[PDB]
């Protein structure tokens, strides 16, 4: 069970993940990292699977790397978002599914901040905020109690953090630590991992 | 086949001085009913080879057919060679693991019996590709009921003559008569020799029924 | 089965015991689960003998090849990276394997865990099989980046002894191996009745 | 130039590259068969190109099923390529409808197929001509000849090779449909005899078939006692 | 049900020259509402919408595969393409999945772009279509949106009667099932004009 | 000129002439020797060096245990063609446990090397083979050629100067089939020495004898191994 | 159903049952089971209906087109070969139980049985059918050997109303059919032609 | 529902020596509780230098035994030598594990002499995991004679015993006695055992009877 | 125009004819077979100062026991040294055991007449490689030079040139060849026939050379060995 959660301000989309890879009864990684960076404005965050995860993110990755390559200037958010729902719903009833559910944040220069979310199915919804995991559970009423569209940055980070500390609460799955990055005009920033 | 439709019951075989020996009854049975009544379960392959099959008949009709015609294709070349019993066993046992693995089994237990250069053959072929010889044979309930009565003879008198031979499978079939509920009391007698292969039937059985009367 | 490997400053220990079974019956107590992939790589058997086997020596003929077209040794991020590969199209079929790809390159010390799920991950730490949870106990409480190489080998043939101890399924021997920059060497061979004698009386 | 596909007529609508193949056969030496009252005699002049070479040395003479025979000439490994299939075509029947192919189907069956070789740039022409003969009590005694057009006709005699003709004209004195196979393959070899060039081609080898009654509808080699009698019948006949 | 896996519901209703079209908002995971504002209509000319119900992921592809080729229709034939050849055609589209179908059932709501003449028509999940003179309805509350359209639709009706009838045909069957509503999303479509608009509506 | 690029096109006199060229490259081959007694087939190969530092080339091929070739053209064409009956061979004693009769595999090969005879922008094999076989008819002498014709033999030579040995068989030929072993082989010998220049002689370094029997599976023979055989000759 | 063909000198008598049934539903009454094949061969059909009517058209084109091709009258062997032929390679998917019976002039009358799974045997006479089992014991008794036609088409229509009377998967009409050199006899017995034995009333 | 698999029994036992390997098996075929024969040998010769023992499923026995023979002619062929014990012994495992999803149901044991002369063993799963061993029981009744030979061929348990080499004549000694036992308690084993001992001079035979019941 | 696999009037394929003659357009290459281990020297044929002499590698690896010396249309050599390389691994995987030089030879040379046009895959070979090779290794025969041409002929050889010069080297390796000669003397020798032969003034970067012997695997001489084997000559 794995966590992955996006809040969308005004000029920036916030994502966080776990750092947890388990296996049965055992953390057998405690630094894991659950985001791909597609191109210098889009993370794309996968969980699911064992294989299908890492298989289907890094084709995205180097197919969107193509794409920049063959243009000379990079997919925007949306369209990486609707390349990676095609890829995955033309994969659904194949005999290579990927088991996969994902959230895709982006800045764009003329659109601004994006959050897409995606389930294995591949339905594809925009939102201002989204989560999946066990852990959206108990943290999207959270967000919806607290969340505005005008969110700063700082506020913004401390909502995570509430979403996470009730995790730390409530949720019966050790997850201790996260990591968290912001994309803006600028491109991807690292935070600091949020710990506990 | 995945499910046999008309079935025979056991062949019998065994070797002799000179010779091999099969039988085999002329019944095809739609599960419990006996249905066709006058078929043969056992083939002359070439001169020096015989075969009989138990198990499905249309899956038997079919290996006739194939074999038939690979001797046939071996004849016309007129070159001094042919297949040798051992030879058509190997095939067979080539033929039945192949559909085997396939997961299309041809549902059949046969035996082949030979006499090439001296020497009496007698091979098992199953519908897994199980395969061996021994100096007597016998498939389905025989493997029960006549297959005893083969090996106790042969272990006081390893080699049999033609006629001792020929006795001891006229009681096993008598036996099988009595005890498999699939048997039926009209049956073939194939023999090979250097003289070639020689199929007689119909035959039956003498049967006793006395302990009728001794029950009280 | 036991199998652990860790990365610390002097490179990667890589440890297992030797016992394989059949049910419950116990066909050898001998078996090599320290894979000698190369002289600078290993691989460890846990899961199915043959599926760590077999697919780690087609490892070992493609990084054979890979030296011979582009003229150097491949990294143990990318000879991990083809082992997932090879395995991830056998998904659902039953293939068991858990193992862990053991170098070191250009990054240093190199540890990837490899399975038959389709996990690949770096670490600084893993345990693979039936007695992991035992070995992890023992090696979590006793492991340092900075442990002395006497230190660090002390840890690995301990945590495999206890898992050993614990775990039906583990048993026979500890081999013990270093990974250095100028490739793997063979430490130990201790058999487990008398890693016995020596940590008791 | 008009002459180097089977894909192309000539202006005045010719296959050249089908003539072309029809001269192989007619290079070839000659082979004879004769239909008689109950059955067919088979009969080649088989020239010995070494004395190295074992006497049976390529047959022109082949059995395609149990009661078909088959004589051949031009190209051998044309005409063998053709017995194969001949062959394939009989077992095919027999699988398929259950009993043994009627000659005249076998010749059609097999003429169609060297027909499909005369339209194609793909493919060549095959380089022989070949009679197929059987015998049964229901379609008593036949004889077919095809040549590399894939045309198939009925004879009650034919010959096919160099000495095509000489030979037809021996054939046709015999009255062969009062006749036995056993007279008839004495006159089968007494032909051989006379249409053979003995200054030109030097050595040879009688081949001698039959499917008769006496051989129950079965295609065989004649017995080495009866070639031997024919053979001293047909040289002192030379005389 | 692959039907109920999502919720939703869609519905389109006949006035006197002029169609309404009308669809619920969630977007849903069995009982977890993801998104509000979730599209299940789509334009497929200036006076011709199709609504679809069923697995979003569907929803998504067969509006997105059926606008491929409706442009490509339109490019080669020189015209807007006529309601009852975009039912064929879609039709056509999920019929081809006969054996591993598409989970959408949609319908269709549009003026004639020569005659203005109004047209609806519902399909199933294996292209069966159906024409019909009043509304048709689609979705995991079928049986409620069948209850008030029944009750409350009436032939010839003008656009505004319209817009109130489908509006409390939608409101009161979707506040009747779990998983369908969040918000409804109405178009009324005339010869002259398009209006869209947003209910107050229920968001539990 | 028009009539010879094409094994698909027919001559006007009826000749395919890519299927005679094909066989100059047989002709041009190092000379080989066949020949059998009533239970042995021998064969003998010259073998080239390309120059006096080259091994020579080999010329004599395992088959199975009861079948060996020496070859004459294209090395290639013999590598595949030997490959084929190696194949045939095997599926044989898979299918039947028993050896493939040595007629037909012969015949198998006249059947494969047909084939590219009669079709557009294939080609003749260009290879010629003799086949030494032992079977329950006896010993064999096979010929194949890239006409796709064979002949059962006696015995026989192929390549360059084979005539002179051809000759030679046919002068001794009624002496072969009560021959021991010993004088089979050293008529093989003497007849492919006819081959030679007049300087020139038999040696271990350019002879390769083949050998199978009743009694002996095909064994080749080579270098120091040839020696026993080239002693009391002449 | 219940099927059946019986061997005369010089010709063949074939009848059939005629009801079809889903479940205990009968879905066809008055059922034509008896199929031509060729102008003196026809086949009795037992089992799947769509698999019998599929089976014996494709045998009707390939019989057909066989015998314009030979210009000679086919065999019945033959027909039952070509049947037999289909019916084994596609026994996991065919449900066919088939009698094939006719005369030509080489082998005159005759009847081969094709039962599921694909074997074929000539016999006297033939049966098939979920109706068959109850009319073995009445065929062994009654069947003579030497039978008229007159007697052969008696013998048939007793034991098709037997079995009609017995097996709720069989009923309707006796459709009955004779084959000689001569041609092609048909007939229905219907309603009160149909061989009558009264039930065992007291 | 067809199944493609039976068991038929067999034992097999190989024993690696200084300058010997043997390879010994039971004669008897079995299925269900019946016996087929009881000459039906569980050895193969594949060298000089080379047995293989086989039992478990005999449909699969018998092909396996048919391939290992066509591979040992083609690689004979394409390279000119024999195959050592090694490399057949590598070549088995890849040849198991080309029917990983649809495996051989057989359990082979190679018995034979190394490139130095020296005794050696391999042995092997049905999907051809595979390693060298001293000596090793496989089949039907290999959990009764395993123990026997880890405490008399591996001095397992014992104190105060010199650990000498493995003669011959004592390894001969142990595989009659295990045989016997297993004969005993093993239903499947019987009949007789078929000894093969492969050394420098080749590979000769002994056998000795089994009980019939 | 005629095709591919058209036979001469003489019994050669026009195609693997004029493939040879592609191979006199090669820089010449040596091999010598001595008791001590095989070296492989070939002129690199610097053709500008701006070139860089180590991307010129006309000997290559083809396992720790075999090298391989090419002459010709090098880019084509490319497919057959590939194919060697997965042959010896396949052998290993297979086997466990070491590929025979012999054997190694054998594999490539089967690729030898593999092309022609109506027949085979889309884009099957359509025509022979303009390429002569010189494998020398040492296995269980011990140290073994072969040298395979464009007709998939192969053959073992105690020395042998390839390429523009071979005529010329051939005769000097003739003149200088004998059986107990020392691997250091095989060295010295293929570098003064070089030496003759190359247009350009031999130096310690416009050859390479490279050696396999009982003892060790594969190896290419350096500069500094170049340098050091170039003083005496
Ligand atoms: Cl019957
Ligand atoms: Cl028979
Ligand atoms: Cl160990
Ligand atoms: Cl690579
Ligand atoms: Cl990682
Ligand atoms: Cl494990
Ligand atoms: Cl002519
Ligand atoms: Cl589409
Ligand atoms: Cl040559
Ligand atoms: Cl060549
Ligand atoms: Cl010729
Ligand atoms: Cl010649
Ligand atoms: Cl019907
Ligand atoms: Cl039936
Ligand atoms: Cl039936
Ligand atoms: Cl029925
Ligand atoms: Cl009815
Ligand atoms: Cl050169
Ligand atoms: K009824
Ligand atoms: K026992
Ligand atoms: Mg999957
Ligand atoms: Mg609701
Ligand atoms: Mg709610
Ligand atoms: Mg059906
Ligand atoms: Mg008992």
């Amino acid at each position: 069970m794995e966590y992955l959660i996006g809040i969308q301000g005004p000029d920036y989309v916030l994502v966080a993940s776990d750092r947890v890879a388990a296996s049965n009864i055992v953390q057998m990684k405690d630094d894991h990292d659950k985001m791909f960076k597609m191109s210098e404005k889009i993370l794309l965050l996968c969980v699911g699977e064992a294989g299908d995860t890492v298989q289907f993110a890094e084709y995205i990755q180097k197919n969107v790397q193509l794409y920049k390559m063959r243009n000379g200037y990079e997919l925007s958010p949306t369209a990486a978002a609707n390349f990676t729902r095609r890829n995955l719903a033309d994969c659904l009833r194949s005999r290579t599914p990927y088991h996969v559910n994902l959230l895709l944040a982006g800045y764009d220069e003329h659109e601004g901040p994006a959050l897409y979310y995606m389930d294995y199915l591949a339905a594809l919804a925009k939102a201002p905020f989204a989560a999946h995991g066990y852990g959206a559970f108990l943290t999207l009423s959270i967000l919806d109690r607290y969340y505005t569209p005008t969110i700063s940055r700082e506020r913004a980070v401390e909502l995570l953090r509430k979403c996470l500390e009730e995790l730390q609460k409530r949720f019966i799955l050790n997850l201790p630590t996260f990591s968290v990055r912001i994309i803006d005009k600028n491109g991807i920033h690292d935070l600091d991992n949020i710990s506990f | 086949t995945q499910n046999p439709m008309v079935t025979g019951t056991s062949v019998l075989g065994v070797k002799f001085e000179g010779g091999v020996v099969i039988a085999a009854d002329m019944l095809g049975s739609y599960g419990s009913l006996a249905r066709f009544r006058n078929i043969s379960r056992i083939m002359r392959v070439n001169n020096s080879t015989m075969l009989g099959a138990s198990g499905d008949y249309a899956d038997f009709q079919y290996l006739k057919q194939v074999l038939g015609q690979m001797v046939i294709d071996e004849e016309l070349l007129g070159d001094g060679h042919s297949y040798s019993p051992r030879a058509i066993h190997s095939w067979l046992t080539r033929a039945m693991y192949s559909r085997r693995s396939k997961m299309n089994p041809l549902w059949n237990t046969m035996v082949i019996g030979g006499y090439a250069d001296g020497e009496s053959f007698l091979g098992y072929v199953d519908m897994l590709g199980v395969a061996y010889e021994a100096p007597s044979l016998a498939t389905g309930y025989g493997a029960y009921l006549a297959q005893p009565l083969l090996r106790e003879v042969l272990e006081k008198q390893p080699v049999l003559s033609q006629t001792e031979a020929r006795d001891l499978v006229e009681r096993c079939m008598r036996v099988l008569y009595y005890r498999d509920a699939r048997s039926y009391n009209r049956f073939q007698i194939a023999t090979v020799t250097e003289k070639g292969v020689e199929i007689e039937g119909p035959l039956s059985t003498e049967t006793n029924w006395d302990i009728a009367h001794m029950i009280s | 089965t036991t199998t652990l490997a860790f990365k610390f400053r002097h490179g990667v220990i890589v440890a297992a015991d030797s016992r394989a079974t059949a049910g419950a019956y116990i066909a050898s107590q001998t078996v090599k689960k320290v894979i000698e992939i190369n002289p600078y790589l290993l691989g460890t058997m846990a899961g199915g003998a043959a599926d760590c086997s077999f697919w780690e020596r087609l490892l070992a003929r493609q990084c054979r090849i890979y030296e011979l077209r582009n003229k150097e040794r491949i990294s143990v991020a990318a000879a991990s990276k083809l082992l997932a590969n090879m395995v991830y199209q056998y998904k659902g079929m039953g293939l068991s394997m858990g193992t862990m790809i053991c170098g070191w390159d250009k990054r240093g010390p190199g540890l990837y865990y490899v399975d038959s799920e389709g996990n690949r991950i770096s670490g600084a730490t893993f345990s693979v099989g039936s007695g992991s949870v035992y070995a992890y106990g023992v090696m979590d409480r006793g492991y340092s980046y900075d442990l002395e190489v006497e230190q660090a080998y002390d840890l690995a043939r301990r945590a495999i002894y206890q898992a050993t101890y614990r775990d039906a399924y583990s048993g026979g021997a500890v081999n013990l191996y270093h990974v250095r920059e100028d490739g793997w060497i063979r430490v130990s061979s201790d058999n487990v009745a008398d890693l016995h004698e020596k940590y008791s009386g | 130039g008009y002459d180097l596909s089977a894909s192309t007529f000539s202006p005045d609508g010719r296959v050249f590259q089908v003539e072309y193949a029809m001269k192989a056969v007619e290079n070839s030496s000659t082979a004879i068969g004769i239909r008689c009252k109950d059955g067919v005699v088979f009969g080649v002049e088989k020239l010995v190109l070494s004395k190295l070479y074992e006497e049976g040395s390529n047959k022109r003479l082949f059995n395609v099923d149990r009661h078909v025979g088959m004589a051949v000439a031009g190209l051998l490994a044309d005409a063998r390529s053709l017995a194969d299939i001949a062959r394939e075509e009989a077992s095919n029947f027999r699988s398929n409808f259950g009993y043994n192919i009627p000659l005249k189907h076998l010749a059609d069956r097999v003429a169609m197929y060297v027909h499909a070789y005369t339209l194609y740039s793909a493919v060549r022409p095959f380089g022989c001509s070949f009679m197929l003969g059987s015998y049964s009590v229901n379609d008593g005694a036949q004889l077919y000849m095809i040549d590399p057009s894939g045309v198939s006709y009925g004879y009650w005699g034919c010959a096919i090779g160099k000495a095509r003709q000489a030979a037809k004209t021996e054939i046709e004195k015999l009255q062969m449909k009062e006749m036995t196979c056993r007279d008839i393959v004495k006159e089968v070899a007494k032909i051989i005899y006379i249409v053979h060039d003995e200054v030109k081609d030097k050595a040879f080898e009688l081949e001698l078939s039959w499917v008769g009654e006496l051989t129950n509808g079965r295609h065989e080699i004649v017995p080495k006692d009866i070639r031997e009698e024919a053979e001293k019948y047909a040289k002192e006949s030379l005389k | 049900s692959i039907m109920s896996y999502n919720g939703g519901a869609v519905m389109a209703m006949k006035g006197k020259n002029c169609v309404a079209i009308a669809a619920d908002r969630r977007f849903g995971i069995q009982a977890q509402m993801v998104t509000t504002d979730f599209q299940k209509i789509f334009p497929m000319g200036d006076r011709l919408y199709i609504g679809l119900a069923g697995l979003a992921t569907d929803v998504q592809t067969v509006a997105q595969r059926l606008k491929f080729r409706l442009n490509l229709y339109e490019l080669k034939e020189g015209r807007q393409i006529k309601p009852y050849t975009l039912m064929s055609m879609v039709a056509n589209l999920l019929y081809e999945k006969r054996f591993g179908p598409y989970y959408t059932e949609p319908v269709i709501a549009g003026l004639d772009p020569k005659t203005f003449k109004p047209f609806i028509c519902s399909l199933d999940l294996i292209g069966c279509p159906m024409v019909t003179d009043d509304f048709v309805v689609s979705g995991t509350c079928a049986e409620q949106m069948y209850g008030m359209c029944e009750s409350l639709w009436e032939p010839n009706m003008d656009p505004d009667h319209l817009f109130e009838t489908i509006s409390q045909a939608m409101l009161n069957a979707v506040d009747r099932d779990a998983v369908s509503g969040m918000g409804v999303i109405v178009h009324i479509i005339e010869k002259d004009k398009i209006t869209t608009r947003t209910l107050k509506a229920r968001m539990d | 000129n028009q009539y010879d690029n094409d094994v698909t096109v027919w001559s006007p006199q009826g000749r395919i002439h890519q299927i005679e060229y094909a066989m100059e490259a047989v002709k041009q081959g190092s000379a080989t020797v066949g020949l059998k007694s009533k239970t042995h087939a021998v064969l003998v190969a010259l073998k080239r060096a390309q120059s006096e530092l080259a091994a020579h080339q080999k010329k004599i091929l395992h088959v199975d245990n009861h079948i060996g070739i020496s070859i004459a053209g294209l090395t290639a064409d013999a590598r595949l063609l030997c490959n084929f009956m190696r194949q045939e061979c095997l599926d044989s004693r898979f299918v039947f446990d028993r050896p493939l009769p040595v007629s037909r595999l012969v015949s198998l090969i006249g059947s494969k090397t047909q084939i590219p005879t009669q079709r557009y922008g294939r080609r003749p094999y260009g290879v010629g083979l003799l086949i030494a076989g032992y079977d329950d008819m006896g010993p064999h002498i096979f010929q194949t050629c890239p006409s796709a014709n064979y002949f059962d033999c006696r015995a026989m030579s192929i390549g360059a100067r084979s005539q002179s040995a051809r000759t030679y068989l046919e002068r001794h030929m009624s002496e072969f089939m009560e021959c021991n072993l010993n004088e089979l082989v050293k008529h093989g010998l003497r007849a492919l020495r006819e081959t030679l220049p007049a300087e020139q002689d038999l040696t271990t370094k350019n002879v390769s004898i083949g050998i199978v029997g009743k009694d002996l599976e095909f064994t080749i023979y080579d270098d120091d191994d040839v020696s026993p055989f080239l002693e009391g000759l002449e | 159903t219940t099927i059946m063909a019986v061997q005369f000198d010089g010709g063949v008598v074939l009848g059939a049952d005629s009801r079809t049934t889903t479940g205990s539903y009968i879905a066809n009454r008055v059922t034509d089971k008896l199929t031509p094949i060729h102008d003196r061969i026809f086949c009795c059909r037992s089992g799947s209906a769509a698999d019998t009517q599929a089976v014996a058209d494709a045998v009707t084109y390939q019989l057909g087109f066989h015998s314009i091709e030979l210009n000679e009258p086919p065999l019945v062997h033959t027909a039952a070969s070509l049947f037999k032929e289909m019916c084994y390679r596609y026994r996991e998917d065919l449900m066919a139980g088939i009698i094939i019976a006719g005369w030509d002039p080489q082998e005159g009358g005759q009847v081969y049985s094709v039962p599921m799974g694909g074997m074929m045997v000539r016999q006297s006479f033939a049966i098939g059918g979920s109706g068959s089992s109850y009319i073995y014991g009445y065929v062994d008794a009654t069947y003579r050997e030497g039978m008229t036609k007159e007697e052969c088409l008696q013998f048939t229509a007793n034991a098709l109303a037997l079995a009609m009377e017995r097996d709720g998967s069989s009923g309707g009409v006796i459709r009955l059919a004779a084959i000689a050199e001569s041609g092609v006899e048909r007939q229905v017995l219907l309603g009160d032609q149909i061989p009558k034995f009264a039930v065992a009333t007291l | 529902r067809f199944s493609p698999y039976v068991f038929n029994g067999g034992t097999i036992l190989a024993i690696a020596g200084e300058d010997f390997a043997i390879v010994a098996s039971d004669t008897r075929l079995s299925e269900g509780f019946s016996i087929h024969t009881r000459d039906s040998p569980k050895c193969y010769k594949l060298t000089d230098k080379t047995v293989i023992g086989c039992s478990g499923f005999h449909g699969d026995c018998l092909t396996l035994t048919k391939i290992i023979e066509a591979r040992l002619k083609m690689y004979k062929h394409s390279n000119n030598k024999a195959m050592t014990t090694g490399a057949i012994a590598a070549m088995l495992s890849t040849i198991l594990y080309s029917r990983r999803f649809f495996p051989y149901y057989v359990y082979n044991i190679i018995g034979g002499l190394d490139e130095e002369g020296k005794g050696a063993v391999y042995s092997f799963d049905p999907v051809g995991s595979y390693q060298r061993d001293s000596f090793k029981a496989g089949g039907s009744a290999s959990a009764m004679l395993q123990p026997l030979l880890d405490n008399q061929v591996g001095f397992k348990n014992m104190q105060n015993v010199e650990h000498v080499p493995l003669s011959l004549d004592r390894a001969m000694r142990l595989v009659k006695d295990v045989f016997i036992s297993a004969a005993e308690r093993d239903v499947y084993t019987g009949d007789a055992l078929r000894i093969c001992i492969v050394t420098k001079e080749g590979i000769r035979e002994e056998t000795v009877s089994l009980r019939k019941d | 125009d005629r095709g591919v696999n058209t036979f001469s009037p003489e019994g050669r394929l026009f195609q693997v004819e004029y493939a040879i003659e592609a191979i006199k357009l090669g820089s010449t290459a040596i091999g010598i077979q001595t008791s001590e281990g095989v070296c492989l020297a070939v002129e690199k044929r610097i053709t500008s100062p701006l070139m860089e002499p180590s991307s010129i590698e006309k000997i290559v690896e083809i396992d720790a026991h075999i090298g391989c010396a090419m002459s010709g249309l090098i880019a084509d050599a490319k497919t057959l040294i590939d194919k060697a390389r997965v042959e010896t691994q396949n052998h290993w995987f297979t086997y466990n055991e070491t590929m025979t030089v012999e054997s190694v030879t054998q594999a490539v040379s089967n690729l030898a007449l593999q092309f022609g046009e109506e027949d085979a895959d889309p884009g099957a070979m359509s025509r022979p490689f303009g390429v002569a090779l010189l494998f020398g290794g040492v296995d269980e025969k011990g140290p073994q030079l072969f040298h395979m041409d464009p007709s998939g002929t192969f053959v073992q050889c105690d020395a042998r040139a390839i390429g523009s010069a071979s005529e010329g080297a051939q005769s000097s390796l003739q003149e200088v060849y004998h059986k107990s000669m020392t691997l250091k003397e095989a060295i010295k020798s293929s570098l003064i026939i070089l030496k003759q032969v190359m247009e350009e003034k031999l130096n310690a970067t416009n050859i390479e050379l490279a050696t396999v012997q009982p003892g060790q695997n594969f190896h290419m001489f350096t500069k500094e060995e170049l340098e050091e084997v170039i003083k005496d000559i």
